[PDB]
């Protein structure tokens, strides 16, 4: 019905612009000339690259970016590999207390990280470590795993084991060709989990402040969280905005291409 | 070997410029890696405190804002300067120094941190929007009311935010009114011990409350700092401000690319190519002169305004002192750095062209220096009655506790709030109750 | 190879026997139907036949080898699941080449055998649509595709034809029989369709409550159901039953009396004399008394009942009132009055206290 | 059978071992530090405290108001983010447009760096410069006042929080074959009543688990309020308060007590979402 | 009220027809069957009757209104829909209480309505579990009663007995008919199986490929198939068609020639002279020539073709040669030679160049 199609069309276009407007305000602010930034008008007149050039010049962002992407990727793989070893037990199998095993797993990712910040500094996380990739990785893993398990559990309920019964009819061996179809069955779940947990992990600010040390062992969130313009004498905002746009976009353009298997998940 | 030096963010460009200028000399002995801390004072204090107490061996040297030396010395963090492998760094300290910054360098018993820069508050006004500034808080309100009634740039740009710059402004009023926070031995509050002290404080509290509650004021004055202050005047919203010198090179450099709407600068043929790469203003003598004389008729400056119009104001000081990282695995070279960076070839540069006042006294005697820094007279005479701070290891807790009870600035009961302050600082002297 | 279950039971704590100790030898290359109601452990027996399940009591041997708990890949068999699971994440040709690729033939030979299979099984033309893009009957026929490429020693399968029209289904069943013949294959199907059961089974096993009610030919079970329950189970419509009483010469009925044939009175005299009998009558044994030949007029009991319902089936009237499947040559209609005729030879009798077939050979 | 139990435990063993190590011993140490009376400036002289660490906090109005403001923010943010996210999930599901467009639209605000969001809103609400502040009548001063500033930060965090739980609820309807909804509106036509009075029963753990999690995520706040205020307008979060006592003042005796009672303050609402509403895991 | 599908048609993009203007009416209180192949459009038609599918063209009228676009509540009709849905996260009883809760009746009235309702359709003995505990056939019968309770202006019902054994199926068929009688309510059952259809419908409509192939009573369709498609669809086993040619006396066959009845000759001579004929004959008319009386020997052709196989099914010997379905009373055996007999009265003529029933009234 064309009336209801207009009603669709308006809600479709309004909701996307609602989602997008903050980034427009950010981006436009970073393009507008120094003189014009104080103007209340959204209109991006008389654009300049100078802020962006002032980010690209000097390693200030790019170092902490290279930190961030490494710690993200490695934190992803180790969480999901441990996750995928365990998910079978809870969501293809049964064992005593398994309902309480998930009963804690759903909780123990989502802690108020402020409670956990202080002991690790006072432990060998700030003592036996501090300026080190392991020192920051260990807490990321602490929050990654129970999400990985929780999400993988859903992504294992959605598959009946009946196909493996037919598999032991066409050949009864453990792993081998059975792994060579059960892994193809599982793989879309693995990558959907790997995406969401990467993004979540990359999304921390607290420990990313409270234990990180220098351009070796500082992540990009911490960098932009303390960066304050490449000139002291210009208002920092245009540079801050240019850096913010620059650092939030790359993960966005990555994950949006990869949306398929997580929108399936 | 190379040596990590941590700056404030608000003034790092100057430091890396001289870090280059000394590293080229230092060559194959060692080099200094400039590193950085936040713009907000307590933030750079706590970020560093984290860096230190995380027991990092790789940070090598620091510049503490002095008010953060009592606690460090009490904590045995850094060293009394006599522990130097060279020793005579304690005899590059003293020497040409002004005495107030050296008073800052000295704790109970020893000296602990080599003074390297200092400030005290200057008054600023648009000399094109008024003749003869009011030099008084009362006259400040009255003239701001003139501009407001005229529909002009009525704002007054004092640093209103719940961080210690506000408490510093307050302390400059209290000591200008002749009150003080504690006994000199920091052992018991004194700001309401006697009706003269109450009067001195409650007068300042009325001034603070009457400030911002004046009509046509900056609505968001309640959250501001020196930069927002400077910028608001450059944006022609304010006409009065009470801060420090950096302001001048900030005006000059801003105007050379844009800056004040009311003065071109960047369109001037003499100013073309004045600013170097890395954005710095870097003027010729004449580019300085023409920017200066153009600015002189636009923005005027004065000594800090008086609570009593007949009495010169007890203006508060601030600054930095250098110190060796007590964690550093090598440190004779840190004292060697401390010496050559306190050296006048750096010191003169950092005031004239870094904008920040160096403590080496003979520098003001150069007419070249004096000419490029004319406020030096106002500084120099402000030194000799300068208001100090209570100087205790508990000072951060005390000051922040004050700032917390001060937060409803326009809205305090001037009388009752003094009791609140005294009780808050009493618990701060006690070292008890949560950081709010 | 021959297969031999004896006393074979599956039991679960509930304790409950899901199969109550079944027994049968099945000859090499034989075709069998398993049958019963639903809830008759059929799904249990599938796992047990495969040696996937556990012989909680009794024993299974095949080719003389014990195989009770020996997993399905040990037995050189193939099978098809009732709700037709078949290999996802690959298209049709890939999915059915896969077990043939486990059978590790040369890739070209696998593709050639599968291409033959695409003509032979012919569930569709070779679409290679993704597994979910096809409908359920086609998947079922593709799971049969998986079974044909295996050319095993033995087979087991459950109700595929239920997903299809009965002609295409019976064609598929006949194609399956040609396969089982050509492949000489020890075979069972499980089938509630008694028509497709009877046309495929060399021998039917009939079950209720997990126990064997009989084993035999469909013609045996049609002619001679072991008891009053299985006499109700066999055929469609089921046998009519009436409570009727022994006479010294036969039985007195709700609608008359019949002298029992002397040869059958002999068995009724080797037996006890039950007072009351479920006398069983074939619906198709019953006709309009006007249609008869002279021998039928002479030999039949004939008696009148209201034709309360007359279902019309083209070839017959299912006169319901009890259900007489008279021929459609009778012009009789719903609620009309009629004389029905019955052949004595098409009766059966079961003692009413026990359900045991008195008329049994 | 003992074997298959044993192999299940062997697959669990690494994960549970380290999962204990990275939390239980830190927590045990934290409560022992709450027995301690300590400062990092003078760590050695750590006597016991006679429950006094806790006594200070439960005595303190700053703690209670910091508690209360997080309760206020969390409940309302939960309520609105749920109310929005439900509609968002339904439109992301049933749009006649190319669904990858709406899928793209919703993922980015879920994915964007929370600090950048914090800045963007903070600037949007700075008076004069910030367009959203600038359009108001004059003297409104949005950042200067508690309830306005609180309302704004709720109105800021929603643009990061709800898109996630809308995605969660999207999987929360991927578990429902749409033909069941068709079967519901067969007879039950009128989808305002229909879609509600079916989804209300139908969403067993699809929504529940999407309420408690978002709730504790919100309670985990230590960011937008902080950068937006430093706790001024008395807008101090319990997270900011924890940081304040530690990095400004180094009273680990108080800060550990605060940490653990905050851990109790999650434990009670988690326990409620076990003991009450059913609230069992989705595999139950 | 009556319902009227005036040229109602559907097309959807791959635009292609799912229904090519199929047309019908159902009289007030009538029982109809729809029947046809899978994907022949019936699922369309019921979605179209609900006004929930887009009626791409034509005119559904009911009770004096055009109603193609009306929602189900406005329509005041129900589907006993094929998916057999009744609510999980709810009781069996609550699934049947849902419509009653929409009807928002007084609770005592509701309990009484449920009491009668669940005495009806009683697939569990009012077990009232969470429905996920029950068997699929039980659920089907439950969903049946669950839809049945409301007595709307009309009912549509979707091959529900497919989920069930035939015995209980025919019991539920009779119950279903007694229900529609007691309701006197405008009704259509839908199937792919003509054996269900011929007993259930007051009038059947048949479809192929989104189009109606005929409408009439079951015995109208059986007597008088509209085309060679529906002639092939009706009956079980299906009608034999053999290649044949015209003669002035009647016809020539694969094995002889036959005289045609004078009125059929007259109609055949009002018709063209086609080059090829399908002689349509129900296989059950064919017999062993040993079985005939003198009247049958006058009325019948007899001729010999080999019984290449002989299945026997209790009713008939399914003589393969094609099939020839003699009574099982003939003792003929698999692979024998035989003489077949057929009544010359019974042969339908289809012109094999067009598929029209030349013998049709
Ligand atoms: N874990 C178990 N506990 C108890 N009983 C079990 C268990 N596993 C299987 N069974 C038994 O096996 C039977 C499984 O169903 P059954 O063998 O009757 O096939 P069915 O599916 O009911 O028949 P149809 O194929 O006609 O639907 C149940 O009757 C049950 O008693
Ligand atoms: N979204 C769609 N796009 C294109 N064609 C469609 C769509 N939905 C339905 N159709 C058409 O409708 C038909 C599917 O419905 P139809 O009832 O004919 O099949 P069915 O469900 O197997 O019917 P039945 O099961 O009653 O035999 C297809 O042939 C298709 O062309
Ligand atoms: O002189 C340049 C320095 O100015 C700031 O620090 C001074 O002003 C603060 C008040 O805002 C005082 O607390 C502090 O004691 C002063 O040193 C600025 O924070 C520094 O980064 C500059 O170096």
């Amino acid at each position: 019905d064309a009336r209801r199609a207009t009603w669709w069309s308006v809600v479709n276009i309004l909701v996307i612009v609602y989602a997008l407007i903050p980034v427009l305000w950010i981006l436009s602010l970073s393009l507008k000339p120094t003189s014009s930034v104080k103007d209340g008008k959204l209109i991006p007149t008389e654009i300049t690259f100078a802020n962006y050039k002032a980010i690209f010049s000097g390693d200030a962002f790019t170092s902490a970016l290279f930190n961030s992407i490494g710690i993200g990727l490695i934190t992803t793989i180790i969480a999901v590999v441990i996750g995928g070893m365990a998910a079978y037990a809870v969501a293809r199998l049964q064992f005593p207390g398994k309902q309480l095993l998930i009963g804690v797993a759903l909780l123990i990712a989502m802690f108020p990280h402020i409670s956990l910040v202080t002991p690790i500094f006072n432990m060998w996380r700030g003592i036996g470590l501090f300026d080190t990739w392991p020192g920051l990785i260990i807490p990321y893993i602490t929050f990654a795993l129970p999400l990985a398990i929780y999400t993988l559990s859903a992504f294992f309920r959605e598959i009946p084991w009946d196909l493996e019964k037919a598999a032991k009819m066409d050949g009864a061996t453990p792993a081998q060709a059975f792994r060579k179809v059960i892994a193809p069955l599982a793989a879309p779940g693995i990558v959907t989990a790997a995406i969401l947990v990467f993004i979540f992990a990359w999304n921390d600010l607290l420990l990313a402040l409270s234990l990180t040390a220098t351009q070796r062992a500082i992540t990009a969130p911490v960098a932009i969280a303390n960066f304050t313009g490449s000139s002291q004498f210009e208002e920092p905002t245009g540079s801050i905005a240019a850096g913010a746009m620059v650092i939030t976009i790359p993960i966005i353009i990555f994950v949006l291409i990869f949306q398929r298997r997580i929108v399936a998940g | 070997i190379v040596i990590n030096y941590y700056t404030p963010a608000n003034e790092e460009a100057t430091f890396k410029a001289v870090a280059n200028r000394c590293n080229e000399q230092l060559g194959g002995r060692f080099q200094i890696a400039q590193r950085n801390l936040p713009k907000g004072a307590d933030d750079q204090r706590l970020q560093l405190a984290r860096r230190l107490t995380g027991n990092d061996k790789s940070l090598d040297v620091m510049a503490l804002d002095v008010v953060w030396t009592a606690e460090f010395a009490e904590a045995g963090w850094a060293v009394p300067l006599s522990e130097d492998p060279a020793g005579l760094a304690e005899a590059d300290a003293t020497e040409n120094t002004l005495p107030g910054p050296l008073e800052t360098a000295r704790w109970q018993d020893e000296l602990y941190a080599a003074p390297i820069t200092t400030n005290t508050q200057l008054l600023w006004y648009r000399a094109d929007l008024m003749p003869a500034p009011p030099t008084t808080w009362d006259g400040m309100l009255d003239e701001a009311n003139r501009l407001y009634r005229e529909g002009g740039p009525s704002w007054i740009a004092v640093q209103g935010k719940q961080y210690e710059g506000m408490v510093v402004w307050f302390n400059t009023l209290l000591q200008s009114a002749g009150g003080q926070v504690l006994s000199d031995d920091g052992q018991r509050v004194t700001l309401t011990d006697t009706p003269e002290h109450r009067a001195a404080t409650v007068k300042a509290l009325r001034i603070i409350k009457s400030v911002a509650t004046a009509p046509g004021a900056d609505p968001s004055i309640t959250q501001t700092d020196e930069n927002t202050a400077r910028l608001a005047l450059e944006q022609g919203k304010a006409a009065l401000e009470v801060n420090w010198p950096y302001v001048l090179p900030s005006l000059l450099e801003n105007a050379v690319k844009g800056g004040v709407s009311f003065l071109p600068l960047d369109g001037d043929p003499a100013l073309q190519g004045s600013i170097n790469d890395v954005g710095t203003f870097s003027p010729t003598d004449e580019q300085f002169d023409i920017a200066f004389d153009a600015s002189k008729k636009v923005f005027g400056f004065a000594p800090y305004p008086g609570v009593n119009p007949d009495e010169p104001a007890r203006v508060t000081l601030g600054g930095l002192n250098l110190a060796v990282a007590s964690t550093s695995q090598h440190k004779a070279e840190a004292f060697e750095a401390i010496r050559c960076l306190r050296n006048v070839e750096n010191q003169r540069y950092t005031s004239i062209e870094g904008g920040l006042p160096a403590v080496r006294t003979s520098l003001y005697d150069d007419p070249a220096f004096q000419k490029k820094y004319p406020q030096y007279e106002i500084i120099r005479q402000q030194l000799t009655n300068a208001a100090v701070r209570p100087a205790t290891p508990v000072y951060q807790a005390v000051s922040t506790r004050m700032s917390a009870t001060l937060a409803p600035i326009s809205d305090i009961d001037p009388e009752r709030t003094a009791d609140e302050l005294t009780e808050a600082v009493q618990k701060a002297i006690d070292g008890k109750g949560l950081i709010p | 190879a021959e297969i031999v279950l004896d006393r074979v039971t599956k039991s679960y704590p509930d304790v409950r026997a899901a199969v109550k100790e079944f027994s049968m030898t099945i000859a090499d290359g034989e075709f069998i139907i398993l049958v019963g109601p639903s809830g008759c452990g059929k799904s249990t027996t599938l796992n047990m036949i495969a040696g996937l399940e556990e012989i909680t009591s009794g024993e299974l041997r095949i080719g003389g080898e014990r195989v009770n708990e020996k997993a399905p890949k040990d037995r050189d068999i193939a099978m098809v699941f009732q709700s037709y699971a078949l290999y996802p994440h690959m298209t049709v040709r890939q999915n059915i080449a896969f077990p043939l690729t486990l059978a590790k033939v040369p890739k070209a030979e696998i593709a050639a055998k599968v291409e033959e299979t695409a003509k032979i099984l012919d569930l569709s033309e070779l679409l290679d649509r993704k597994p979910g893009q096809l409908s359920g009957g086609q998947r079922q026929r593709v799971a049969m595709g998986r079974a044909i490429v295996r050319s095993p020693k033995a087979f087991l399968m459950d109700q595929p034809l239920s997903n299809l029209d009965a002609k295409l289904r019976v064609q598929m069943r006949a194609e399956i029989s040609r396969l089982q013949d050509r492949l000489g294959t020890t075979t069972v199907y499980v089938t509630h369709d008694q028509t497709e059961a009877m046309t495929l089974g060399d021998r039917v096993v009939v079950m209720l409550a997990g126990e064997v009610q009989q084993i035999g030919t469909p013609d045996e079970l049609y002619s001679s159901p072991a008891n009053l329950f299985v006499a109700g189970f066999i055929g469609s419509p089921a046998m009519n039953f009436f409570p009727a009483t022994r006479t010294d010469v036969g039985v007195r009925l709700p609608f008359g009396e019949v002298t029992l044939t002397p040869h059958m009175l002999d068995l009724l005299d080797k037996q006890a004399r039950p007072e009351n009998i479920i006398v069983g009558i074939r619906p198709e044994h019953i006709e309009d008394s006007a249609l008869l030949d002279g021998y039928a007029r002479i030999r039949a009991l004939t008696f009148s009942v209201r034709a309360d319902i007359v279902e019309s089936l083209g070839a017959d009237k299912y006169v319901h009132f009890f259900i007489a499947r008279v021929s459609a040559d009778s012009r009789v209609r719903t609620g009309e009055q009629i004389e029905l005729a019955i052949d004595t030879t098409k009766l059966s009798i079961f003692d009413a206290a026990t359900g045991l077939n008195l008329t049994r050979d | 059978k003992k074997s298959e139990r044993r192999l299940a435990f062997w697959l669990i063993a690494p994960a549970v071992l380290l999962m204990l190590a990275v939390t239980a011993y830190p927590i045990g140490y934290a409560v022992w530090l709450s027995l301690q009376r300590y400062n990092l400036a003078e760590p050695h002289d750590t006597e016991f405290i006679g429950l006094a660490n806790y006594v200070t906090v439960l005595t303190d109005g700053y703690w209670w108001t910091a508690f209360a403001v997080t309760l206020g923010i969390t409940v309302v943010s939960v309520a609105i983010e749920f109310a929005l996210g439900l509609a968002l999930a339904l439109v992301m599901h049933r749009t006649i447009f190319g669904k990858g467009a709406v899928r793209t639209a919703i993922l980015i605000p879920y994915g964007i760096v929370t600090v950048a969001a914090s800045y963007s809103w903070y600037y949007a609400w700075t008076p004069g410069t910030g367009y959203l502040a600038n359009l108001l009548p004059e003297g409104s001063a949005p950042l200067t006042d508690q309830l306005p500033s609180l309302a704004i930060v709720v109105l800021a965090e929603v643009w990061k929080t709800t898109p996630f739980m809308a995605l969660l609820l999207l999987a929360g309807l991927a578990l429902v074959p749409q033909d069941l909804l068709n079967a519901a509106q067969v007879d039950g036509a009128g989808p305002w009543k229909r879609l509600t009075k079916v989804i209300l029963p139908m969403i067993k753990p699809a929504i529940l688990v999407a309420l408690l999690f978002r709730t504790l995520d919100a309670f985990r706040i230590f960011d937008n309020i902080y950068i937006l205020t430093g706790g001024s307008n008395d807008t101090g979060s319990v997270s900011i308060l924890g940081y304040d006592n530690l990095f400004k003042a180094f009273n680990v005796g108080l800060g550990s007590a605060i940490s653990v009672l905050i851990f109790l303050s999650v434990a009670i609402i988690a326990f409620i979402y076990i003991k009450i509403f059913g609230a069992a895991a989705p595999g139950s």
